[PDB]
């Protein structure tokens, strides 16, 4: 209970045009033709000092990816925040609210100099 | 304090980094995934430096920077807690990430949205890092519904599929019926306490709390 | 409508699959297979036509008892994990008689190539359409399927959009 | 045997156990066979447009056209006032209004009198 | 908790691409040596969840168990927790058994 | 490329527990037509796998010998000083 | 099969079977496979209540 | 709990209530009962900052703890000492809690025979 | 996706692989063209076991209205040709 | 993506492996089991129990303070 004589020769005129199609969707090796495109002298330095694998470079090529990262996204960020912080947000009553550091006996005080005296002698045991 | 509370700010402000250079600011599209996964490993790093201060100290500070909106005799700030809750979570939820965004660059590596993909996986992080440290119900609601929202969007990532899109609507229907409890909640802080803000909520400690707290147990739920 | 045959091939094609997530492991789905095949043969041989259908209705009726609540689906059927994944991904030809120039000139060889296919189809469209209405009945079809092309160099009627269709997996 | 299917709404009956498809009546083959030809004859309607080169645009679906004109504007001249629109229209326009009026009637009511005695407690309430 | 979850979700994940985009467990196995990295993962993992002494979740896992038990709790809240956390060894069973062990039923070429 | 199919003159149910299922069927006079074609997935290397104990006990003979040591070596700078 | 005349508007508009689309062939060729109709094919008084993405009525095993 | 089969399956006159512990009177009953002296009185316990349940009898133990946490930074192995030792007065506290529950029991015990008595005497 | 594409004559070498582990055939009868019904007659329920293994094999799995028009271990290839887009 | 060793997909058979996985693999899960046994043998306290449980029924009437019967 197969195709009928003309089901399998149009299935068979399909797909010689079907697969004729699917070859149409494939690129020559000169596309796509990008227009031309600048290239910066920072990019061309290391282009060429890389070249070759040279394993041993790579690590000060991947310092200096990490040195550019961890100085534009960490420590400008931090300066602007800083100053931020400093200078304009603690002006202002109650911006910042730390919590009181914990003073436990026998301890001294930085600013005023202040003794706790220890606790009572504990009447305490082994294990 | 200046080094903690720079170093609790300088994680947020990290993360919205590769959200504004995709504002065409540096275009790189093939490296975007490395970009944005290099951006959490530093948060990481960064999160940690507070983080053990409050193992060494139990240092614990708020800030509000910001004055956005005073409605009378309700003051409005884009207030920050930075305490226990908050300090572990914040390097334990970024060091998870991490891990699945270089994950993902593996496995989403056909897809040809992928920089799309990785853009609304940060914005998640962003809305849960604003839920997480937020010291006011207003600002905690931000994200609450952002989480709600990006949700929505990475569940119906194939949107050709309509199971997708029922699935992702069937998300937003059941976390908005939870949603009426936690405005359940904000009415009566304010209607009874006069605040949005825990530190008050807390100080005033009000002895009945069915309606608020059942409100917010049907959000959780 | 479906013919009694294609009935019973459904009610056995099927009865595999249910029967082959019960089992999971392949040995014993092996042995399972072979006894179910079996029943069919017990009444295989019938040619009454009247007790075949009670058979059958019995059949369905045993089977939807026994029926898997959860039964495996491949990952690209109408009801699996991937169905229509890559819808999403499938844009239509006509798009592209709307690209800028300039992006059109990025694929020079591509374009070129594509011109000749409007020009077939614009060409076999006449002949196409004489060849539908003489080989269709004077009130009009009475089925799916179009005749074949009978000539050199006439194409199959209707066939730009069955061959010109997007790829399964576009990208 | 088996317990049997029990239909429903929003659950139909399964094709295979439905006594009503392999009876075959010589009104069913000439039945079930018209419902092709019609269904191939739009088809055809359909595919000639559809293929045809020399279009841009929206094929126009006067089925489309119908199900939307029945659904707003052929509504109210087909409406006539019975005692089965009267009814449901009063309690449910009607009703739900009186529902919640007596709701909310009753509640700020009682809260007028704990307010008035000072039996509702408005420590902190400096917002409203 | 966000550990293990995370490293299952990821280590599942590794075995539906390797197996063209197959979910169902009932068409896996057989990957205990095939895939030595995600099967050490998921079992490290699993066990994680099921709450393996020394392990992350028994310092959490564990010792809400043991106040759940010795609290002024609600007794068929209380049973039913119990119940869950052997519930949970269960399912575990089920994906190791079913995903790793056994003799494979994925397609020929893959 | 080219890839090569194996010679396919080689799945033997012989051996295998796929054979334990035509001596069922042959009781009662049947057989499995496609026994040989599930006969590659329990010859090779997947013959024979690890049990769930088994599974469980991965790297635990070294992990002993590490841990025997591990005590022995903090003993010996234990009691000495 | 006109629907009921009880004075409710339906008018002379077919009344099909109360059948979601989720219950139709999902391999026979639609001119629009997500919803599953036909061009020129009569739509259901509630065909936006019956999409794919909304109430199903697919026979249940229980 | 053993206990709980005797006191919804048997007899709860016997069995005390935990919300309702011994109502019974003064320390009259055990011959020279000793106070339970305190070490951090007031100014030390609300110094480090204790929680308002940790702060009970053992604060001289948990504050000694916490001190040493503080210093052994990031050593944190170390102060297991100090932990233990806490846990151990902590118990202490928890047996001694766990003695009033005995000692009213058996005093419901006791009381109810002097009842029973009474009511059987004539 | 990673998986090696499917060519041709690729896809045929898989499709009588599968056809000479039947048990029910005769190898060297089987041919790119051997009718099921016309040639070597086989049993019409043995189509379903043959396409179910054709299914079981590629991953995808063929609509049982046109798993019904094939018994051509040609006519197979040619099936799987036009549904995972295969033309050398 | 990644190094790409580009192991072929073998036909029926078991899959190719390397020198990398199976190391590394076996690597945790030997230092899962030191890790288990080396915690569980320093503090075996926190999985089996940290102080006896005192039993309330062996103790005397005296420590307790109980008045006498006899009043
Ligand atoms: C002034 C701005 C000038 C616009 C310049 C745009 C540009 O040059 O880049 C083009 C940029 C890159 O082009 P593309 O790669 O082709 O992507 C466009 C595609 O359509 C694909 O676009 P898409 O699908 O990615 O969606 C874009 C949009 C929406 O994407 C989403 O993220 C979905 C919404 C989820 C947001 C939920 C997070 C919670 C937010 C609250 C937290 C605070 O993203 C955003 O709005 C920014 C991210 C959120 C910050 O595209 C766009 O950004 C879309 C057009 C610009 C729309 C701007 C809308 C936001 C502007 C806000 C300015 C006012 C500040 C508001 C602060 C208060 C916030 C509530
Ligand atoms: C309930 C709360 C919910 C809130 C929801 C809000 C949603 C909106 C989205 C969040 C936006 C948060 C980001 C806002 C950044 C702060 C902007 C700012 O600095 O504003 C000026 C601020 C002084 O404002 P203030 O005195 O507090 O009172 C103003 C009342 N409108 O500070 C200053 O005085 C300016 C000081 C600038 C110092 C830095 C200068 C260098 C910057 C270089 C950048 C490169
Ligand atoms: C605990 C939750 C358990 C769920 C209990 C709710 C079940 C509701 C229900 O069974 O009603 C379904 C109702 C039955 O009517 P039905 O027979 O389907 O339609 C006529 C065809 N004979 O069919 C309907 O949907 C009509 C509306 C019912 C309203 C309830
Ligand atoms: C409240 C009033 C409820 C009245 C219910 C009883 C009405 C009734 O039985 O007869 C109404 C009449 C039909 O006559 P009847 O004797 O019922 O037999 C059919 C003959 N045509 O039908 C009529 O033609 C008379 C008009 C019926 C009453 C119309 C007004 C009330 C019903 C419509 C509700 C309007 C809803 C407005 C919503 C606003 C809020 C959103
Ligand atoms: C450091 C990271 C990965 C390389 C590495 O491992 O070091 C590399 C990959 C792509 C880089 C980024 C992208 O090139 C986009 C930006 C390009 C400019 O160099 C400014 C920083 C910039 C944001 C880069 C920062 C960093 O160097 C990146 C993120
Ligand atoms: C008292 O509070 C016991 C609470 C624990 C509830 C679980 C009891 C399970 C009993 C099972 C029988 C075990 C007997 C050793």
């Amino acid at each position: 209970s197969g195709y009928t004589p003309e089901e399998k020769l149009r299935l068979q005129q399909l797909r010689e045009l079907r697969r004729r199609w699917l070859k149409d969707q494939e690129l020559s090796p000169r596309e796509p033709v990008l227009p031309p495109q600048r290239v910066s002298p920072v990019e061309r330095f290391w282009n060429k000092f890389l070249q070759d694998g040279a394993l041993w470079k790579n690590v000060i090529y991947k310092t200096y990816r990490h040195s550019i990262f961890a100085f534009t996204h960490v420590l400008i960020p931090v300066w602007i925040i800083h100053y931020y912080l400093k200078y304009h947000v603690t002006t202002k009553p109650y911006t910042i609210v730390e919590k009181k550091p914990r003073i436990f006996p026998g301890d001294t005080i930085l600013e005023t100099g202040e003794v706790i005296p220890p606790m009572k002698e504990f009447p305490d045991q082994h294990h | 304090m200046n080094m903690f509370s720079s170093l609790s700010l300088v994680t947020l402000l990290l993360l919205t980094m590769p959200i504004m250079m995709m504002s065409f600011n540096t275009y790189k599209p093939s490296n975007y995934p490395l970009y944005v996964k290099t951006a959490i490993s530093y948060a990481f790093i960064t999160s940690m430096i507070p983080t053990m201060m409050f193992i060494h100290s139990g240092q614990e500070l708020i800030i509000s920077n910001w004055h956005w909106l005073t409605i009378q005799t309700l003051k409005l700030s884009l207030s920050f807690k930075m305490d226990y809750f908050s300090m572990m979570f914040i390097p334990v939820a970024l060091f998870v990430t991490w891990s699945i965004m270089e994950f993902s660059m593996w496995y989403m590596y056909s897809d040809p949205n992928i920089n799309k993909f990785f853009k609304y996986l940060l914005l998640f992080l962003i809305t849960m890092l604003i839920l997480v440290t937020a010291n006011n119900l207003f600002q905690l609601f931000i994200g609450w519904e952002g989480v709600g929202i990006m949700s929505f969007l990475l569940i119906g990532w194939w949107y050709g599929r309509a199971d997708a899109n029922t699935a992702a609507l069937q998300a937003i229907l059941y976390n908005r019926i939870g949603d009426i409890g936690f405005i359940l909640a904000m009415a009566w802080f304010l209607t009874n306490l006069n605040t949005w803000d825990l530190q008050q909520i807390f100080m005033l400690n009000p002895s009945d709390s069915n309606m608020p707290l059942i409100g917010l147990a049907l959000a959780a739920t | 409508y479906l013919t009694h045959q294609q009935k019973v091939l459904r009610l056995y094609k099927r009865a595999l699959r249910h029967l082959e997530s019960w089992c999971i492991h392949r040995d014993k789905y092996r042995y399972f297979a072979c006894l179910l095949r079996a029943r069919f043969d017990e009444h295989k041989n019938e040619k009454d036509m009247v007790k075949a259908t009670q058979l059958l209705r019995e059949a369905e009726e045993e089977f939807w008892h026994g029926q898997h609540p959860q039964p495996y689906i491949f990952p690209e059927s109408p009801g699996g994990t991937s169905y229509e994944r890559y819808e999403c991904y499938k844009v239509p030809e006509w798009c592209l008689d709307d690209w800028h120039p300039s992006e059109k000139a990025m694929y020079p060889d591509y374009f070129a190539k594509r011109e000749q296919w409007k020009k077939l189809r614009r060409e076999s469209w006449e002949r196409e359409v004489k060849q539908l209405q003489e080989e269709t009945p004077v009130g009009g079809p009475r089925t799916e399927a179009l005749p074949p092309a009978r000539k050199q160099g006439d194409l199959p009627p209707l066939w730009w959009h069955i061959v010109t269709r997007p790829r399964e997996r576009p990208m | 045997s088996f317990p049997k299917y029990e239909a429903s709404r929003l659950s139909s009956l399964p094709t295979t156990l439905d006594p009503a498809e392999y009876d075959i009546s010589s009104e069913t083959r000439k039945a079930q066979a018209e419902r092709l030809a019609i269904r191939s004859r739009l088809k055809r309607e359909y595919q000639l447009q559809y293929y045809d080169p020399s279009r841009r645009g929206v094929i126009e679906d006067p089925a489309l056209v119908r199900w939307t004109y029945a659904r707003s504007a052929n509504i109210y001249p087909n409406f006539r006032p019975n005692t089965k629109t009267s009814l449901l229209g009063a309690l449910f326009g009607i009703g739900p209004l009186v529902f919640w009026y007596y709701v909310f009637k009753t509640d700020r009511d009682r809260k007028e009198k704990l307010i008035q005695e000072g039996k509702l407690d408005r420590t902190f309430n400096i917002s409203y | 908790h966000a550990f293990f979850k995370a490293m299952l979700f990821m280590c599942s994940g590794s075995i539906i691409h390797s197996l063209n985009d197959e979910q169902d467990i009932r068409k896996m196995g057989g990957l205990f040596k095939a895939m030595p990295f995600t099967t050490t993962a998921l079992i490290v993992g699993s066990l994680a969840l099921t709450g393996m002494p020394f392990l992350t979740g028994f310092y959490s896992k564990d010792l809400i168990i043991e106040a759940a038990n010795t609290s002024y709790t609600n007794a068929w809240a209380l049973l039913m927790t119990l119940i869950a956390t052997s519930f949970t060894a269960i399912y575990s069973t089920r994906i190791i058994f079913f995903a790793l062990l056994g003799q494979p039923r994925f397609p020929t070429l893959v | 490329s080219k890839m090569e199919l194996p010679d396919y003159k080689q799945w033997k149910i012989e051996g295998t527990p796929l054979e334990t299922v035509q001596e069922k069927l042959a009781a009662r006079g049947l057989r499995d037509p496609w026994g040989r074609n599930e006969a590659w997935r329990y010859m090779g290397g997947f013959a024979n796998n690890v049990s769930f104990v088994g599974a469980l006990l991965k790297g635990f003979k070294w992990g002993f010998a590490a841990f025997v040591v591990a005590i022995g070596a903090e003993y010996y700078l234990e009691s000495q000083k | 099969e006109p629907y009921p005349d009880d004075g409710t508007g339906y008018g002379d508009y077919p009344k099909l079977p109360d059948r979601s689309q989720q219950e139709r062939d999902p391999w026979y060729d639609w001119d629009h496979p997500d919803l599953r109709l036909n061009w020129g094919e009569p739509m259901h008084w509630d065909l936006d209540m019956y999409i794919r993405n909304r109430v199903d009525t697919s026979p249940t095993p229980v | 709990g053993a206990h709980l089969a005797r006191r919804y399956l048997g007899d709860a006159s016997v069995e005390p209530d935990p919300l309702r512990m011994p109502t019974f009177p003064p320390d009259y009953g055990f011959p020279e009962r000793k106070e339970r002296e305190m070490v951090a009185t007031q100014q030390e316990m609300n110094d480090a900052q204790l929680v308002l349940q940790q702060r009970d009898y053992c604060a001289h133990y948990l504050i000694r703890f916490l001190k040493c946490k503080r210093d052994s930074f990031p050593n944190f192995l170390a102060c297991k000492h100090e932990r233990h030792d806490w846990d151990y007065c902590e118990h202490l506290d928890y047996v001694k809690r766990m003695k009033e529950f005995e000692r009213e029991r058996r005093l419901l015990q006791r009381k109810k025979r002097r009842e029973q008595r009474e009511a059987d005497m004539a | 996706s990673d998986a090696p594409p499917l060519t041709l004559e690729g896809i045929k070498d898989r499709v009588l692989y599968v056809l000479k582990l039947y048990d029910k055939i005769d190898p060297e009868k089987l041919s790119v063209n051997s009718h099921f019904m016309k040639d070597l007659g086989l049993d019409s329920l043995d189509q379903v076991e043959i396409i179910m293994a054709m299914e079981d094999e590629f991953g995808f799995e063929i609509p049982d209205i046109d798993a019904e028009k094939l018994m051509c271990p040609q006519e197979i290839v040619d099936y799987i040709a036009d549904k995972k887009d295969v033309y050398e | 993506a990644g190094g790409g060793a580009h192991i072929e997909p073998r036909y029926r058979q078991f899959p190719q492996l390397t020198r990398s996985q199976v190391i590394q693999a076996e690597f945790f899960s030997a230092t899962m089991w030191f890790w288990i046994l080396w915690r569980f043998w320093h503090d075996s306290d926190a999985v089996l129990g940290h102080f006896p449980y005192p039993d309330p029924s062996q103790w005397t009437d005296e420590e307790l303070g109980i008045p006498p019967d006899d009043e």
